């Protein structure tokens, strides 16, 4: 998503689905190579120790001066009509300049945007009908006249403009957690292995204090842990090395 | 790339018929929409009529029967049939882009359409030097005198186009059924009359290109 | 898509009784030498399980999962394809869809189309065989997915073959904690009457953190023929609920469970 | 024919200031949520080009000083900082009723301090009094307010019938104004008097800014 190939429309922002996978979120934070950074409801030190049921990363492009209306319970044309955030965003949201990679010869003119829909759309929707709506009675249906303005309005990235014209993809980064069970986690970064020493280990669903000692005991290939017979923890097996 | 210059007209008479061929480009002629205005004509700016994303045209209200406009997708060439023209319809057609909100996002540079009963008269370029009693410090000055041409507009430059910053183009002056425009330039001793300087012209009415040296 | 099999002999709802099967590892816990008493979802032994089979009769009907169900499956013909886990079988909402395509076994949570009779098909079983899959009538299509996984790409020989059955495929299903922990064993035996009489432990397979609510199922079954004219080949399959019952473990010094009792 | 009184008809803002430009409609109002309308800025020597539409948004080509607002009669266009590249006219388009006319036009001048004219003449050449005339011309350039007034005298008396004038207006980089003079004489009118002057009134400039020529530079 970050490097994809080009990104599509404000009003018909892609919803790519992610699920059941573990990525790291502070390689983004700690890259240098993004315009904005700016999570709401969490940060992103604290972001790798959290597992949700699933994340979207909603891409799209806008314009520099047209960023700010990106946040959540805020309002513009882009945000309403457009793509609308949620007053309980537990999200983040990134974004980077591509006036290096989407811009073209005199502009580019191939993204466009929903100047304004007849009613306002809800947090995580996206409308990709082309009905126009009149002032009065009059009906178009389709072709433009008598005030029913055309709601898709192109977008002006021309190379040389200033920055809060130039193309900025955006990648929206939506959590979400439900009932069902937590697919998307962060990784759980692991220390070298020390054997014959009394050390306090916390292994992947085990945790406890005693000396690690390999053995000439062997395991089943889907036995992950060992208990005695008073349900003490006498044996493990590292998740890394088997 | 977005440029919707016109061409087609040379000069027009009192109660006459002419189109207007104006190119397209920047857009697909088939999705968007086609506008077409005046220049000022006495008042501030008016608005002739409108062809839309591919459906029916809208006109003013004193324009709806004398102006009409045709789109051809297959040329990619909008023609603006005219109708009823007076004198006091001199003015500069331009089209433009329609955008969301019938708005006109880019525009063309246009072509003069100038209405009388005079007829159409090519131009005459004449050098313009300095007096040899002229005095200076390393300095001189040029010019070139397109007069005796009818109709607007005319096109000066200097050496095919070579300079454009210190180049000054001036507006025509209306004469007795004649124009005569006038256009300047400031250039160091070593340029001239050290060196040889051409000064071209081109009349869109009747093509016509004199060169004359300075 | 829309096609019903009208070859299915009526008969009764047969059932046999298991003697031990649907005994498994509740957990990854390595134990030697002991046993280890367990409240969960395991199969009363010396209990009755529904006989279902496939031959020239076709048995996939919608059975219910309240709680959790054993699959014991002999075969010689390798007909079972893969099972459907589902609230109501339609897409309504998400499903869960096991299916194996003789190539890739493909593990799917989407709004899937169930159809009411679905199975697939192997094509030209007569000559120049080659035994492949082409018709697969399980759902019209799926929207709204949310788990996706492939396996590894591989060649099942699909091959009709006669005598007793030779493959003793066993597994287990529940949901905990939206947890779907399921179970696998796979064994050689020499049976040629309904489910053996014997004792075997069942290893996990995979954990698939999903979290939807199942209260129906059904199995795949795979045909031959060379499109409501199709026979079935050799195989059985049998169904047995799972309760929350106390049961013992004898775990082998090998962390093997080799014996269980019934409390 | 909608009345777009766009008023004031000119402003004379400096560097660092606030423009105001209005913008006075009736017809008409509530289009989906909202009754404004397009602005445009002309420069004297390109056609004009969108700047904000509806009065609420920008446009790429522009700094983000374009921004304004308006009641449902009343729209006002807000330029601040001004600078010295305004030199054009700006209007307003309706859009909610037809037909789409436009404003009468507001030109923001570049105030900037004052300056005098060049001075340079240009004798007629052989080839001029070849074709039986004599046109001579007058290269005033470079002079700040535009209020100017070039008339020529022969050695006879002072000439105020083939008097020309040429207004060229405020140009974008240059941000002072421009004006070519010439005099129509004949071959036989120029081999009349010895000299011919070229003289002008600035506002500026107490002094008046005269040019001279003899018959024999040529």
């Amino acid at each position: 998503v970050f490097n994809a190939t080009r990104f599509a429309s404000v009003y018909a922002w892609n919803r790519k689905r992610i699920s059941n996978c573990v990525a790291d979120y502070s390689v983004l934070y700690n890259s240098a190579s993004f315009s904005t950074f700016k999570c709401y409801g969490v940060s992103p030190t604290k972001l790798n120790d959290l597992c949700f049921t699933n994340v979207y990363a909603d891409s799209f492009v806008i314009r520099g001066d047209e960023v700010r209306q990106i946040a959540p319970g805020q309002t513009g044309k882009i945000a309403d009509y457009n793509y609308k955030l949620p007053d309980d965003f537990t999200g983040c949201v990134i974004a980077w300049n591509s006036n290096n990679l989407d811009s073209k010869v005199g502009g580019n003119y191939n993204y466009l945007y929903r100047l304004f829909r007849k009613s306002n759309l809800k947090p995580f929707e996206r409308d990709i009908s082309t009905e126009i709506y009149q002032a009065g009675s009059t009906p178009c249906n389709g072709v433009e006249g008598f005030n029913c303005y055309f709601p898709l309005q192109s977008y002006g990235f021309q190379p040389t403009n200033g920055v809060g014209y130039q193309p900025y993809r955006v990648v929206v980064l939506s959590f979400e957690l439900l009932h069902a069970p937590a697919t998307v986690c962060g990784p759980k970064k692991s220390t070298n292995l020390v054997k014959n020493k009394c050390v306090n280990f916390n292994f992947n669903g085990l945790t406890g204090t005693g000396v690690l000692t390999e053995s000439n005991k062997k395991f089943l290939p889907f036995q992950q842990f060992g208990r005695d017979i008073a349900d003490t923890t006498d044996a493990v097996r590292d998740p890394q090395t088997l | 790339q977005v440029q919707l210059k016109q061409s087609g007209p040379s000069l027009v008479q009192p109660s006459q018929s002419l189109s207007i061929t104006c190119t397209v480009s920047g857009f697909s002629l088939t999705s968007y929409g086609v506008h077409w205005v005046r220049q000022s004509p006495g008042k501030g700016l008016e608005w002739l009529g409108v062809m839309w994303r591919g459906g029916n045209t809208d006109y003013n209200a004193a324009f709806m029967s004398r102006l009409s406009i045709t789109k051809d997708n297959s040329k990619s060439q909008v023609f603006f049939k005219m109708n009823s023209l007076q004198t006091d319809d001199t003015a500069i057609y331009y089209c433009a882009k329609n955008g969301g909100a019938h708005a006109m996002d880019f525009w063309g540079q246009g072509t003069s359409v100038t209405v009388s009963s005079a007829k159409t008269t090519p131009p005459s370029v004449y050098p313009l030097a300095p007096g040899s009693a002229a005095q200076t410090n390393s300095m001189v000055t040029l010019g070139c005198l397109v007069k005796g041409y009818f109709p607007e507009p005319v096109t000066v430059t200097w050496n095919s186009g070579s300079l454009s910053s210190g180049v000054h183009t001036f507006p025509a002056v209306l004469q007795s059924d004649l124009y005569t425009l006038s256009s300047s330039v400031t250039v160091p001793s070593s340029t001239w009359p050290s060196e040889t300087v051409t000064c071209n012209v081109a009349h869109p009415a009747s093509s016509t290109k004199v060169d004359k040296k300075i | 898509q829309c096609v019903n099999l009208t070859t299915r002999t009526q008969l009764p709802p047969a059932y046999t009784n298991s003697f031990t099967r649907g005994v498994y590892y509740p957990d990854k816990v390595f134990r030697s030498s002991v046993l280890h008493s367990t409240q969960d979802l395991f199969l009363p032994f010396f209990s009755n399980v529904t006989w279902f089979h496939a031959i020239h009769r076709f048995d996939n009907p919608v059975l219910p999962f309240n709680d959790g169900v054993y699959f014991a499956s002999t075969e010689k013909s390798n007909i079972i394809r893969g099972w459907i886990f589902g609230t109501t079988l339609d897409s309504k909402t998400q499903s869960l869809l096991i299916v194996n395509n003789a190539t890739n076994v493909v593990i799917k949570v989407c709004e899937f189309q169930f159809c009411n009779d679905p199975f697939l098909g192997v094509y030209y079983h007569k000559n120049n065989k080659s035994w492949m899959e082409s018709e697969f009538r399980v759902y019209s299509s799926a929207n709204n997915c949310t788990f996706e996984y492939v396996s590894q790409p591989f060649l099942m020989d699909l091959e009709g073959k006669q005598g007793n059955f030779k493959n003793l495929r066993e597994f287990v299903f529940k949901n905990i904690d939206g947890y779907f922990k399921i179970y696998s064993k796979h064994t050689p035996i020499n049976l040629v009457r309904d489910l053996p009489q014997g004792f075997s432990a069942l290893e996990p397979l995979v954990d698939l953190p999903i979290g939807i609510n199942i209260t129906r199922f059904q199995t795949l079954l795979a045909l031959h023929r060379s499109s409501s004219g199709w026979t079935a080949g050799a195989a059985a399959y049998y169904v047995g609920y799972l309760q929350p019952r106390t049961f013992l473990l004898k775990y082998n010094e090998n962390g093997t469970i080799t014996d269980a009792v019934d409390c | 024919n909608i009345v777009l009184t766009q008023s004031p008809a000119s402003l004379a803002v400096s560097l660092g200031q606030r423009a105001t430009i209005s913008c006075r409609a009736s017809e008409s109002v509530d289009s989906y949520g909202n009754s404004f309308l397009h602005w445009y800025q002309q420069k004297p020597g390109q056609p004009p080009k969108l700047l904000i539409y509806l009065a609420s948004n920008l446009e790429s080509g522009v700094p983000a000083r374009f921004s304004g607002s308006g009641s449902r009669t009343d729209f006002t266009l807000t330029i601040d900082p001004v600078e010295a590249d305004d030199a054009a006219t700006y209007y307003c388009q309706q859009n909610n009723e037809d037909p789409f006319t436009f404003g009468s036009g507001t030109k923001l001048e570049i105030k900037r301090a004052d300056a005098a004219p060049t001075v340079s003449i240009f004798p007629p050449s052989s080839e001029q009094l070849t074709s039986g005339g004599a046109s001579v011309v007058c290269f005033l350039n470079n002079f700040y307010p535009k209020d100017i007034n070039v008339k020529w005298k022969i050695d006879g008396s002072e000439r105020q019938n083939g008097v020309l004038n040429s207004w060229t207006d405020q140009d974008s980089k240059d941000s002072t104004y421009s004006m070519s003079s010439t005099l129509t004489l004949t071959k036989d009118e120029y081999e009349r008097h010895n000299s011919y002057t070229c003289e002008a009134t600035h506002k500026t400039s107490t002094s008046p800014i005269v040019k001279s020529f003899n018959r024999n530079e040529c």
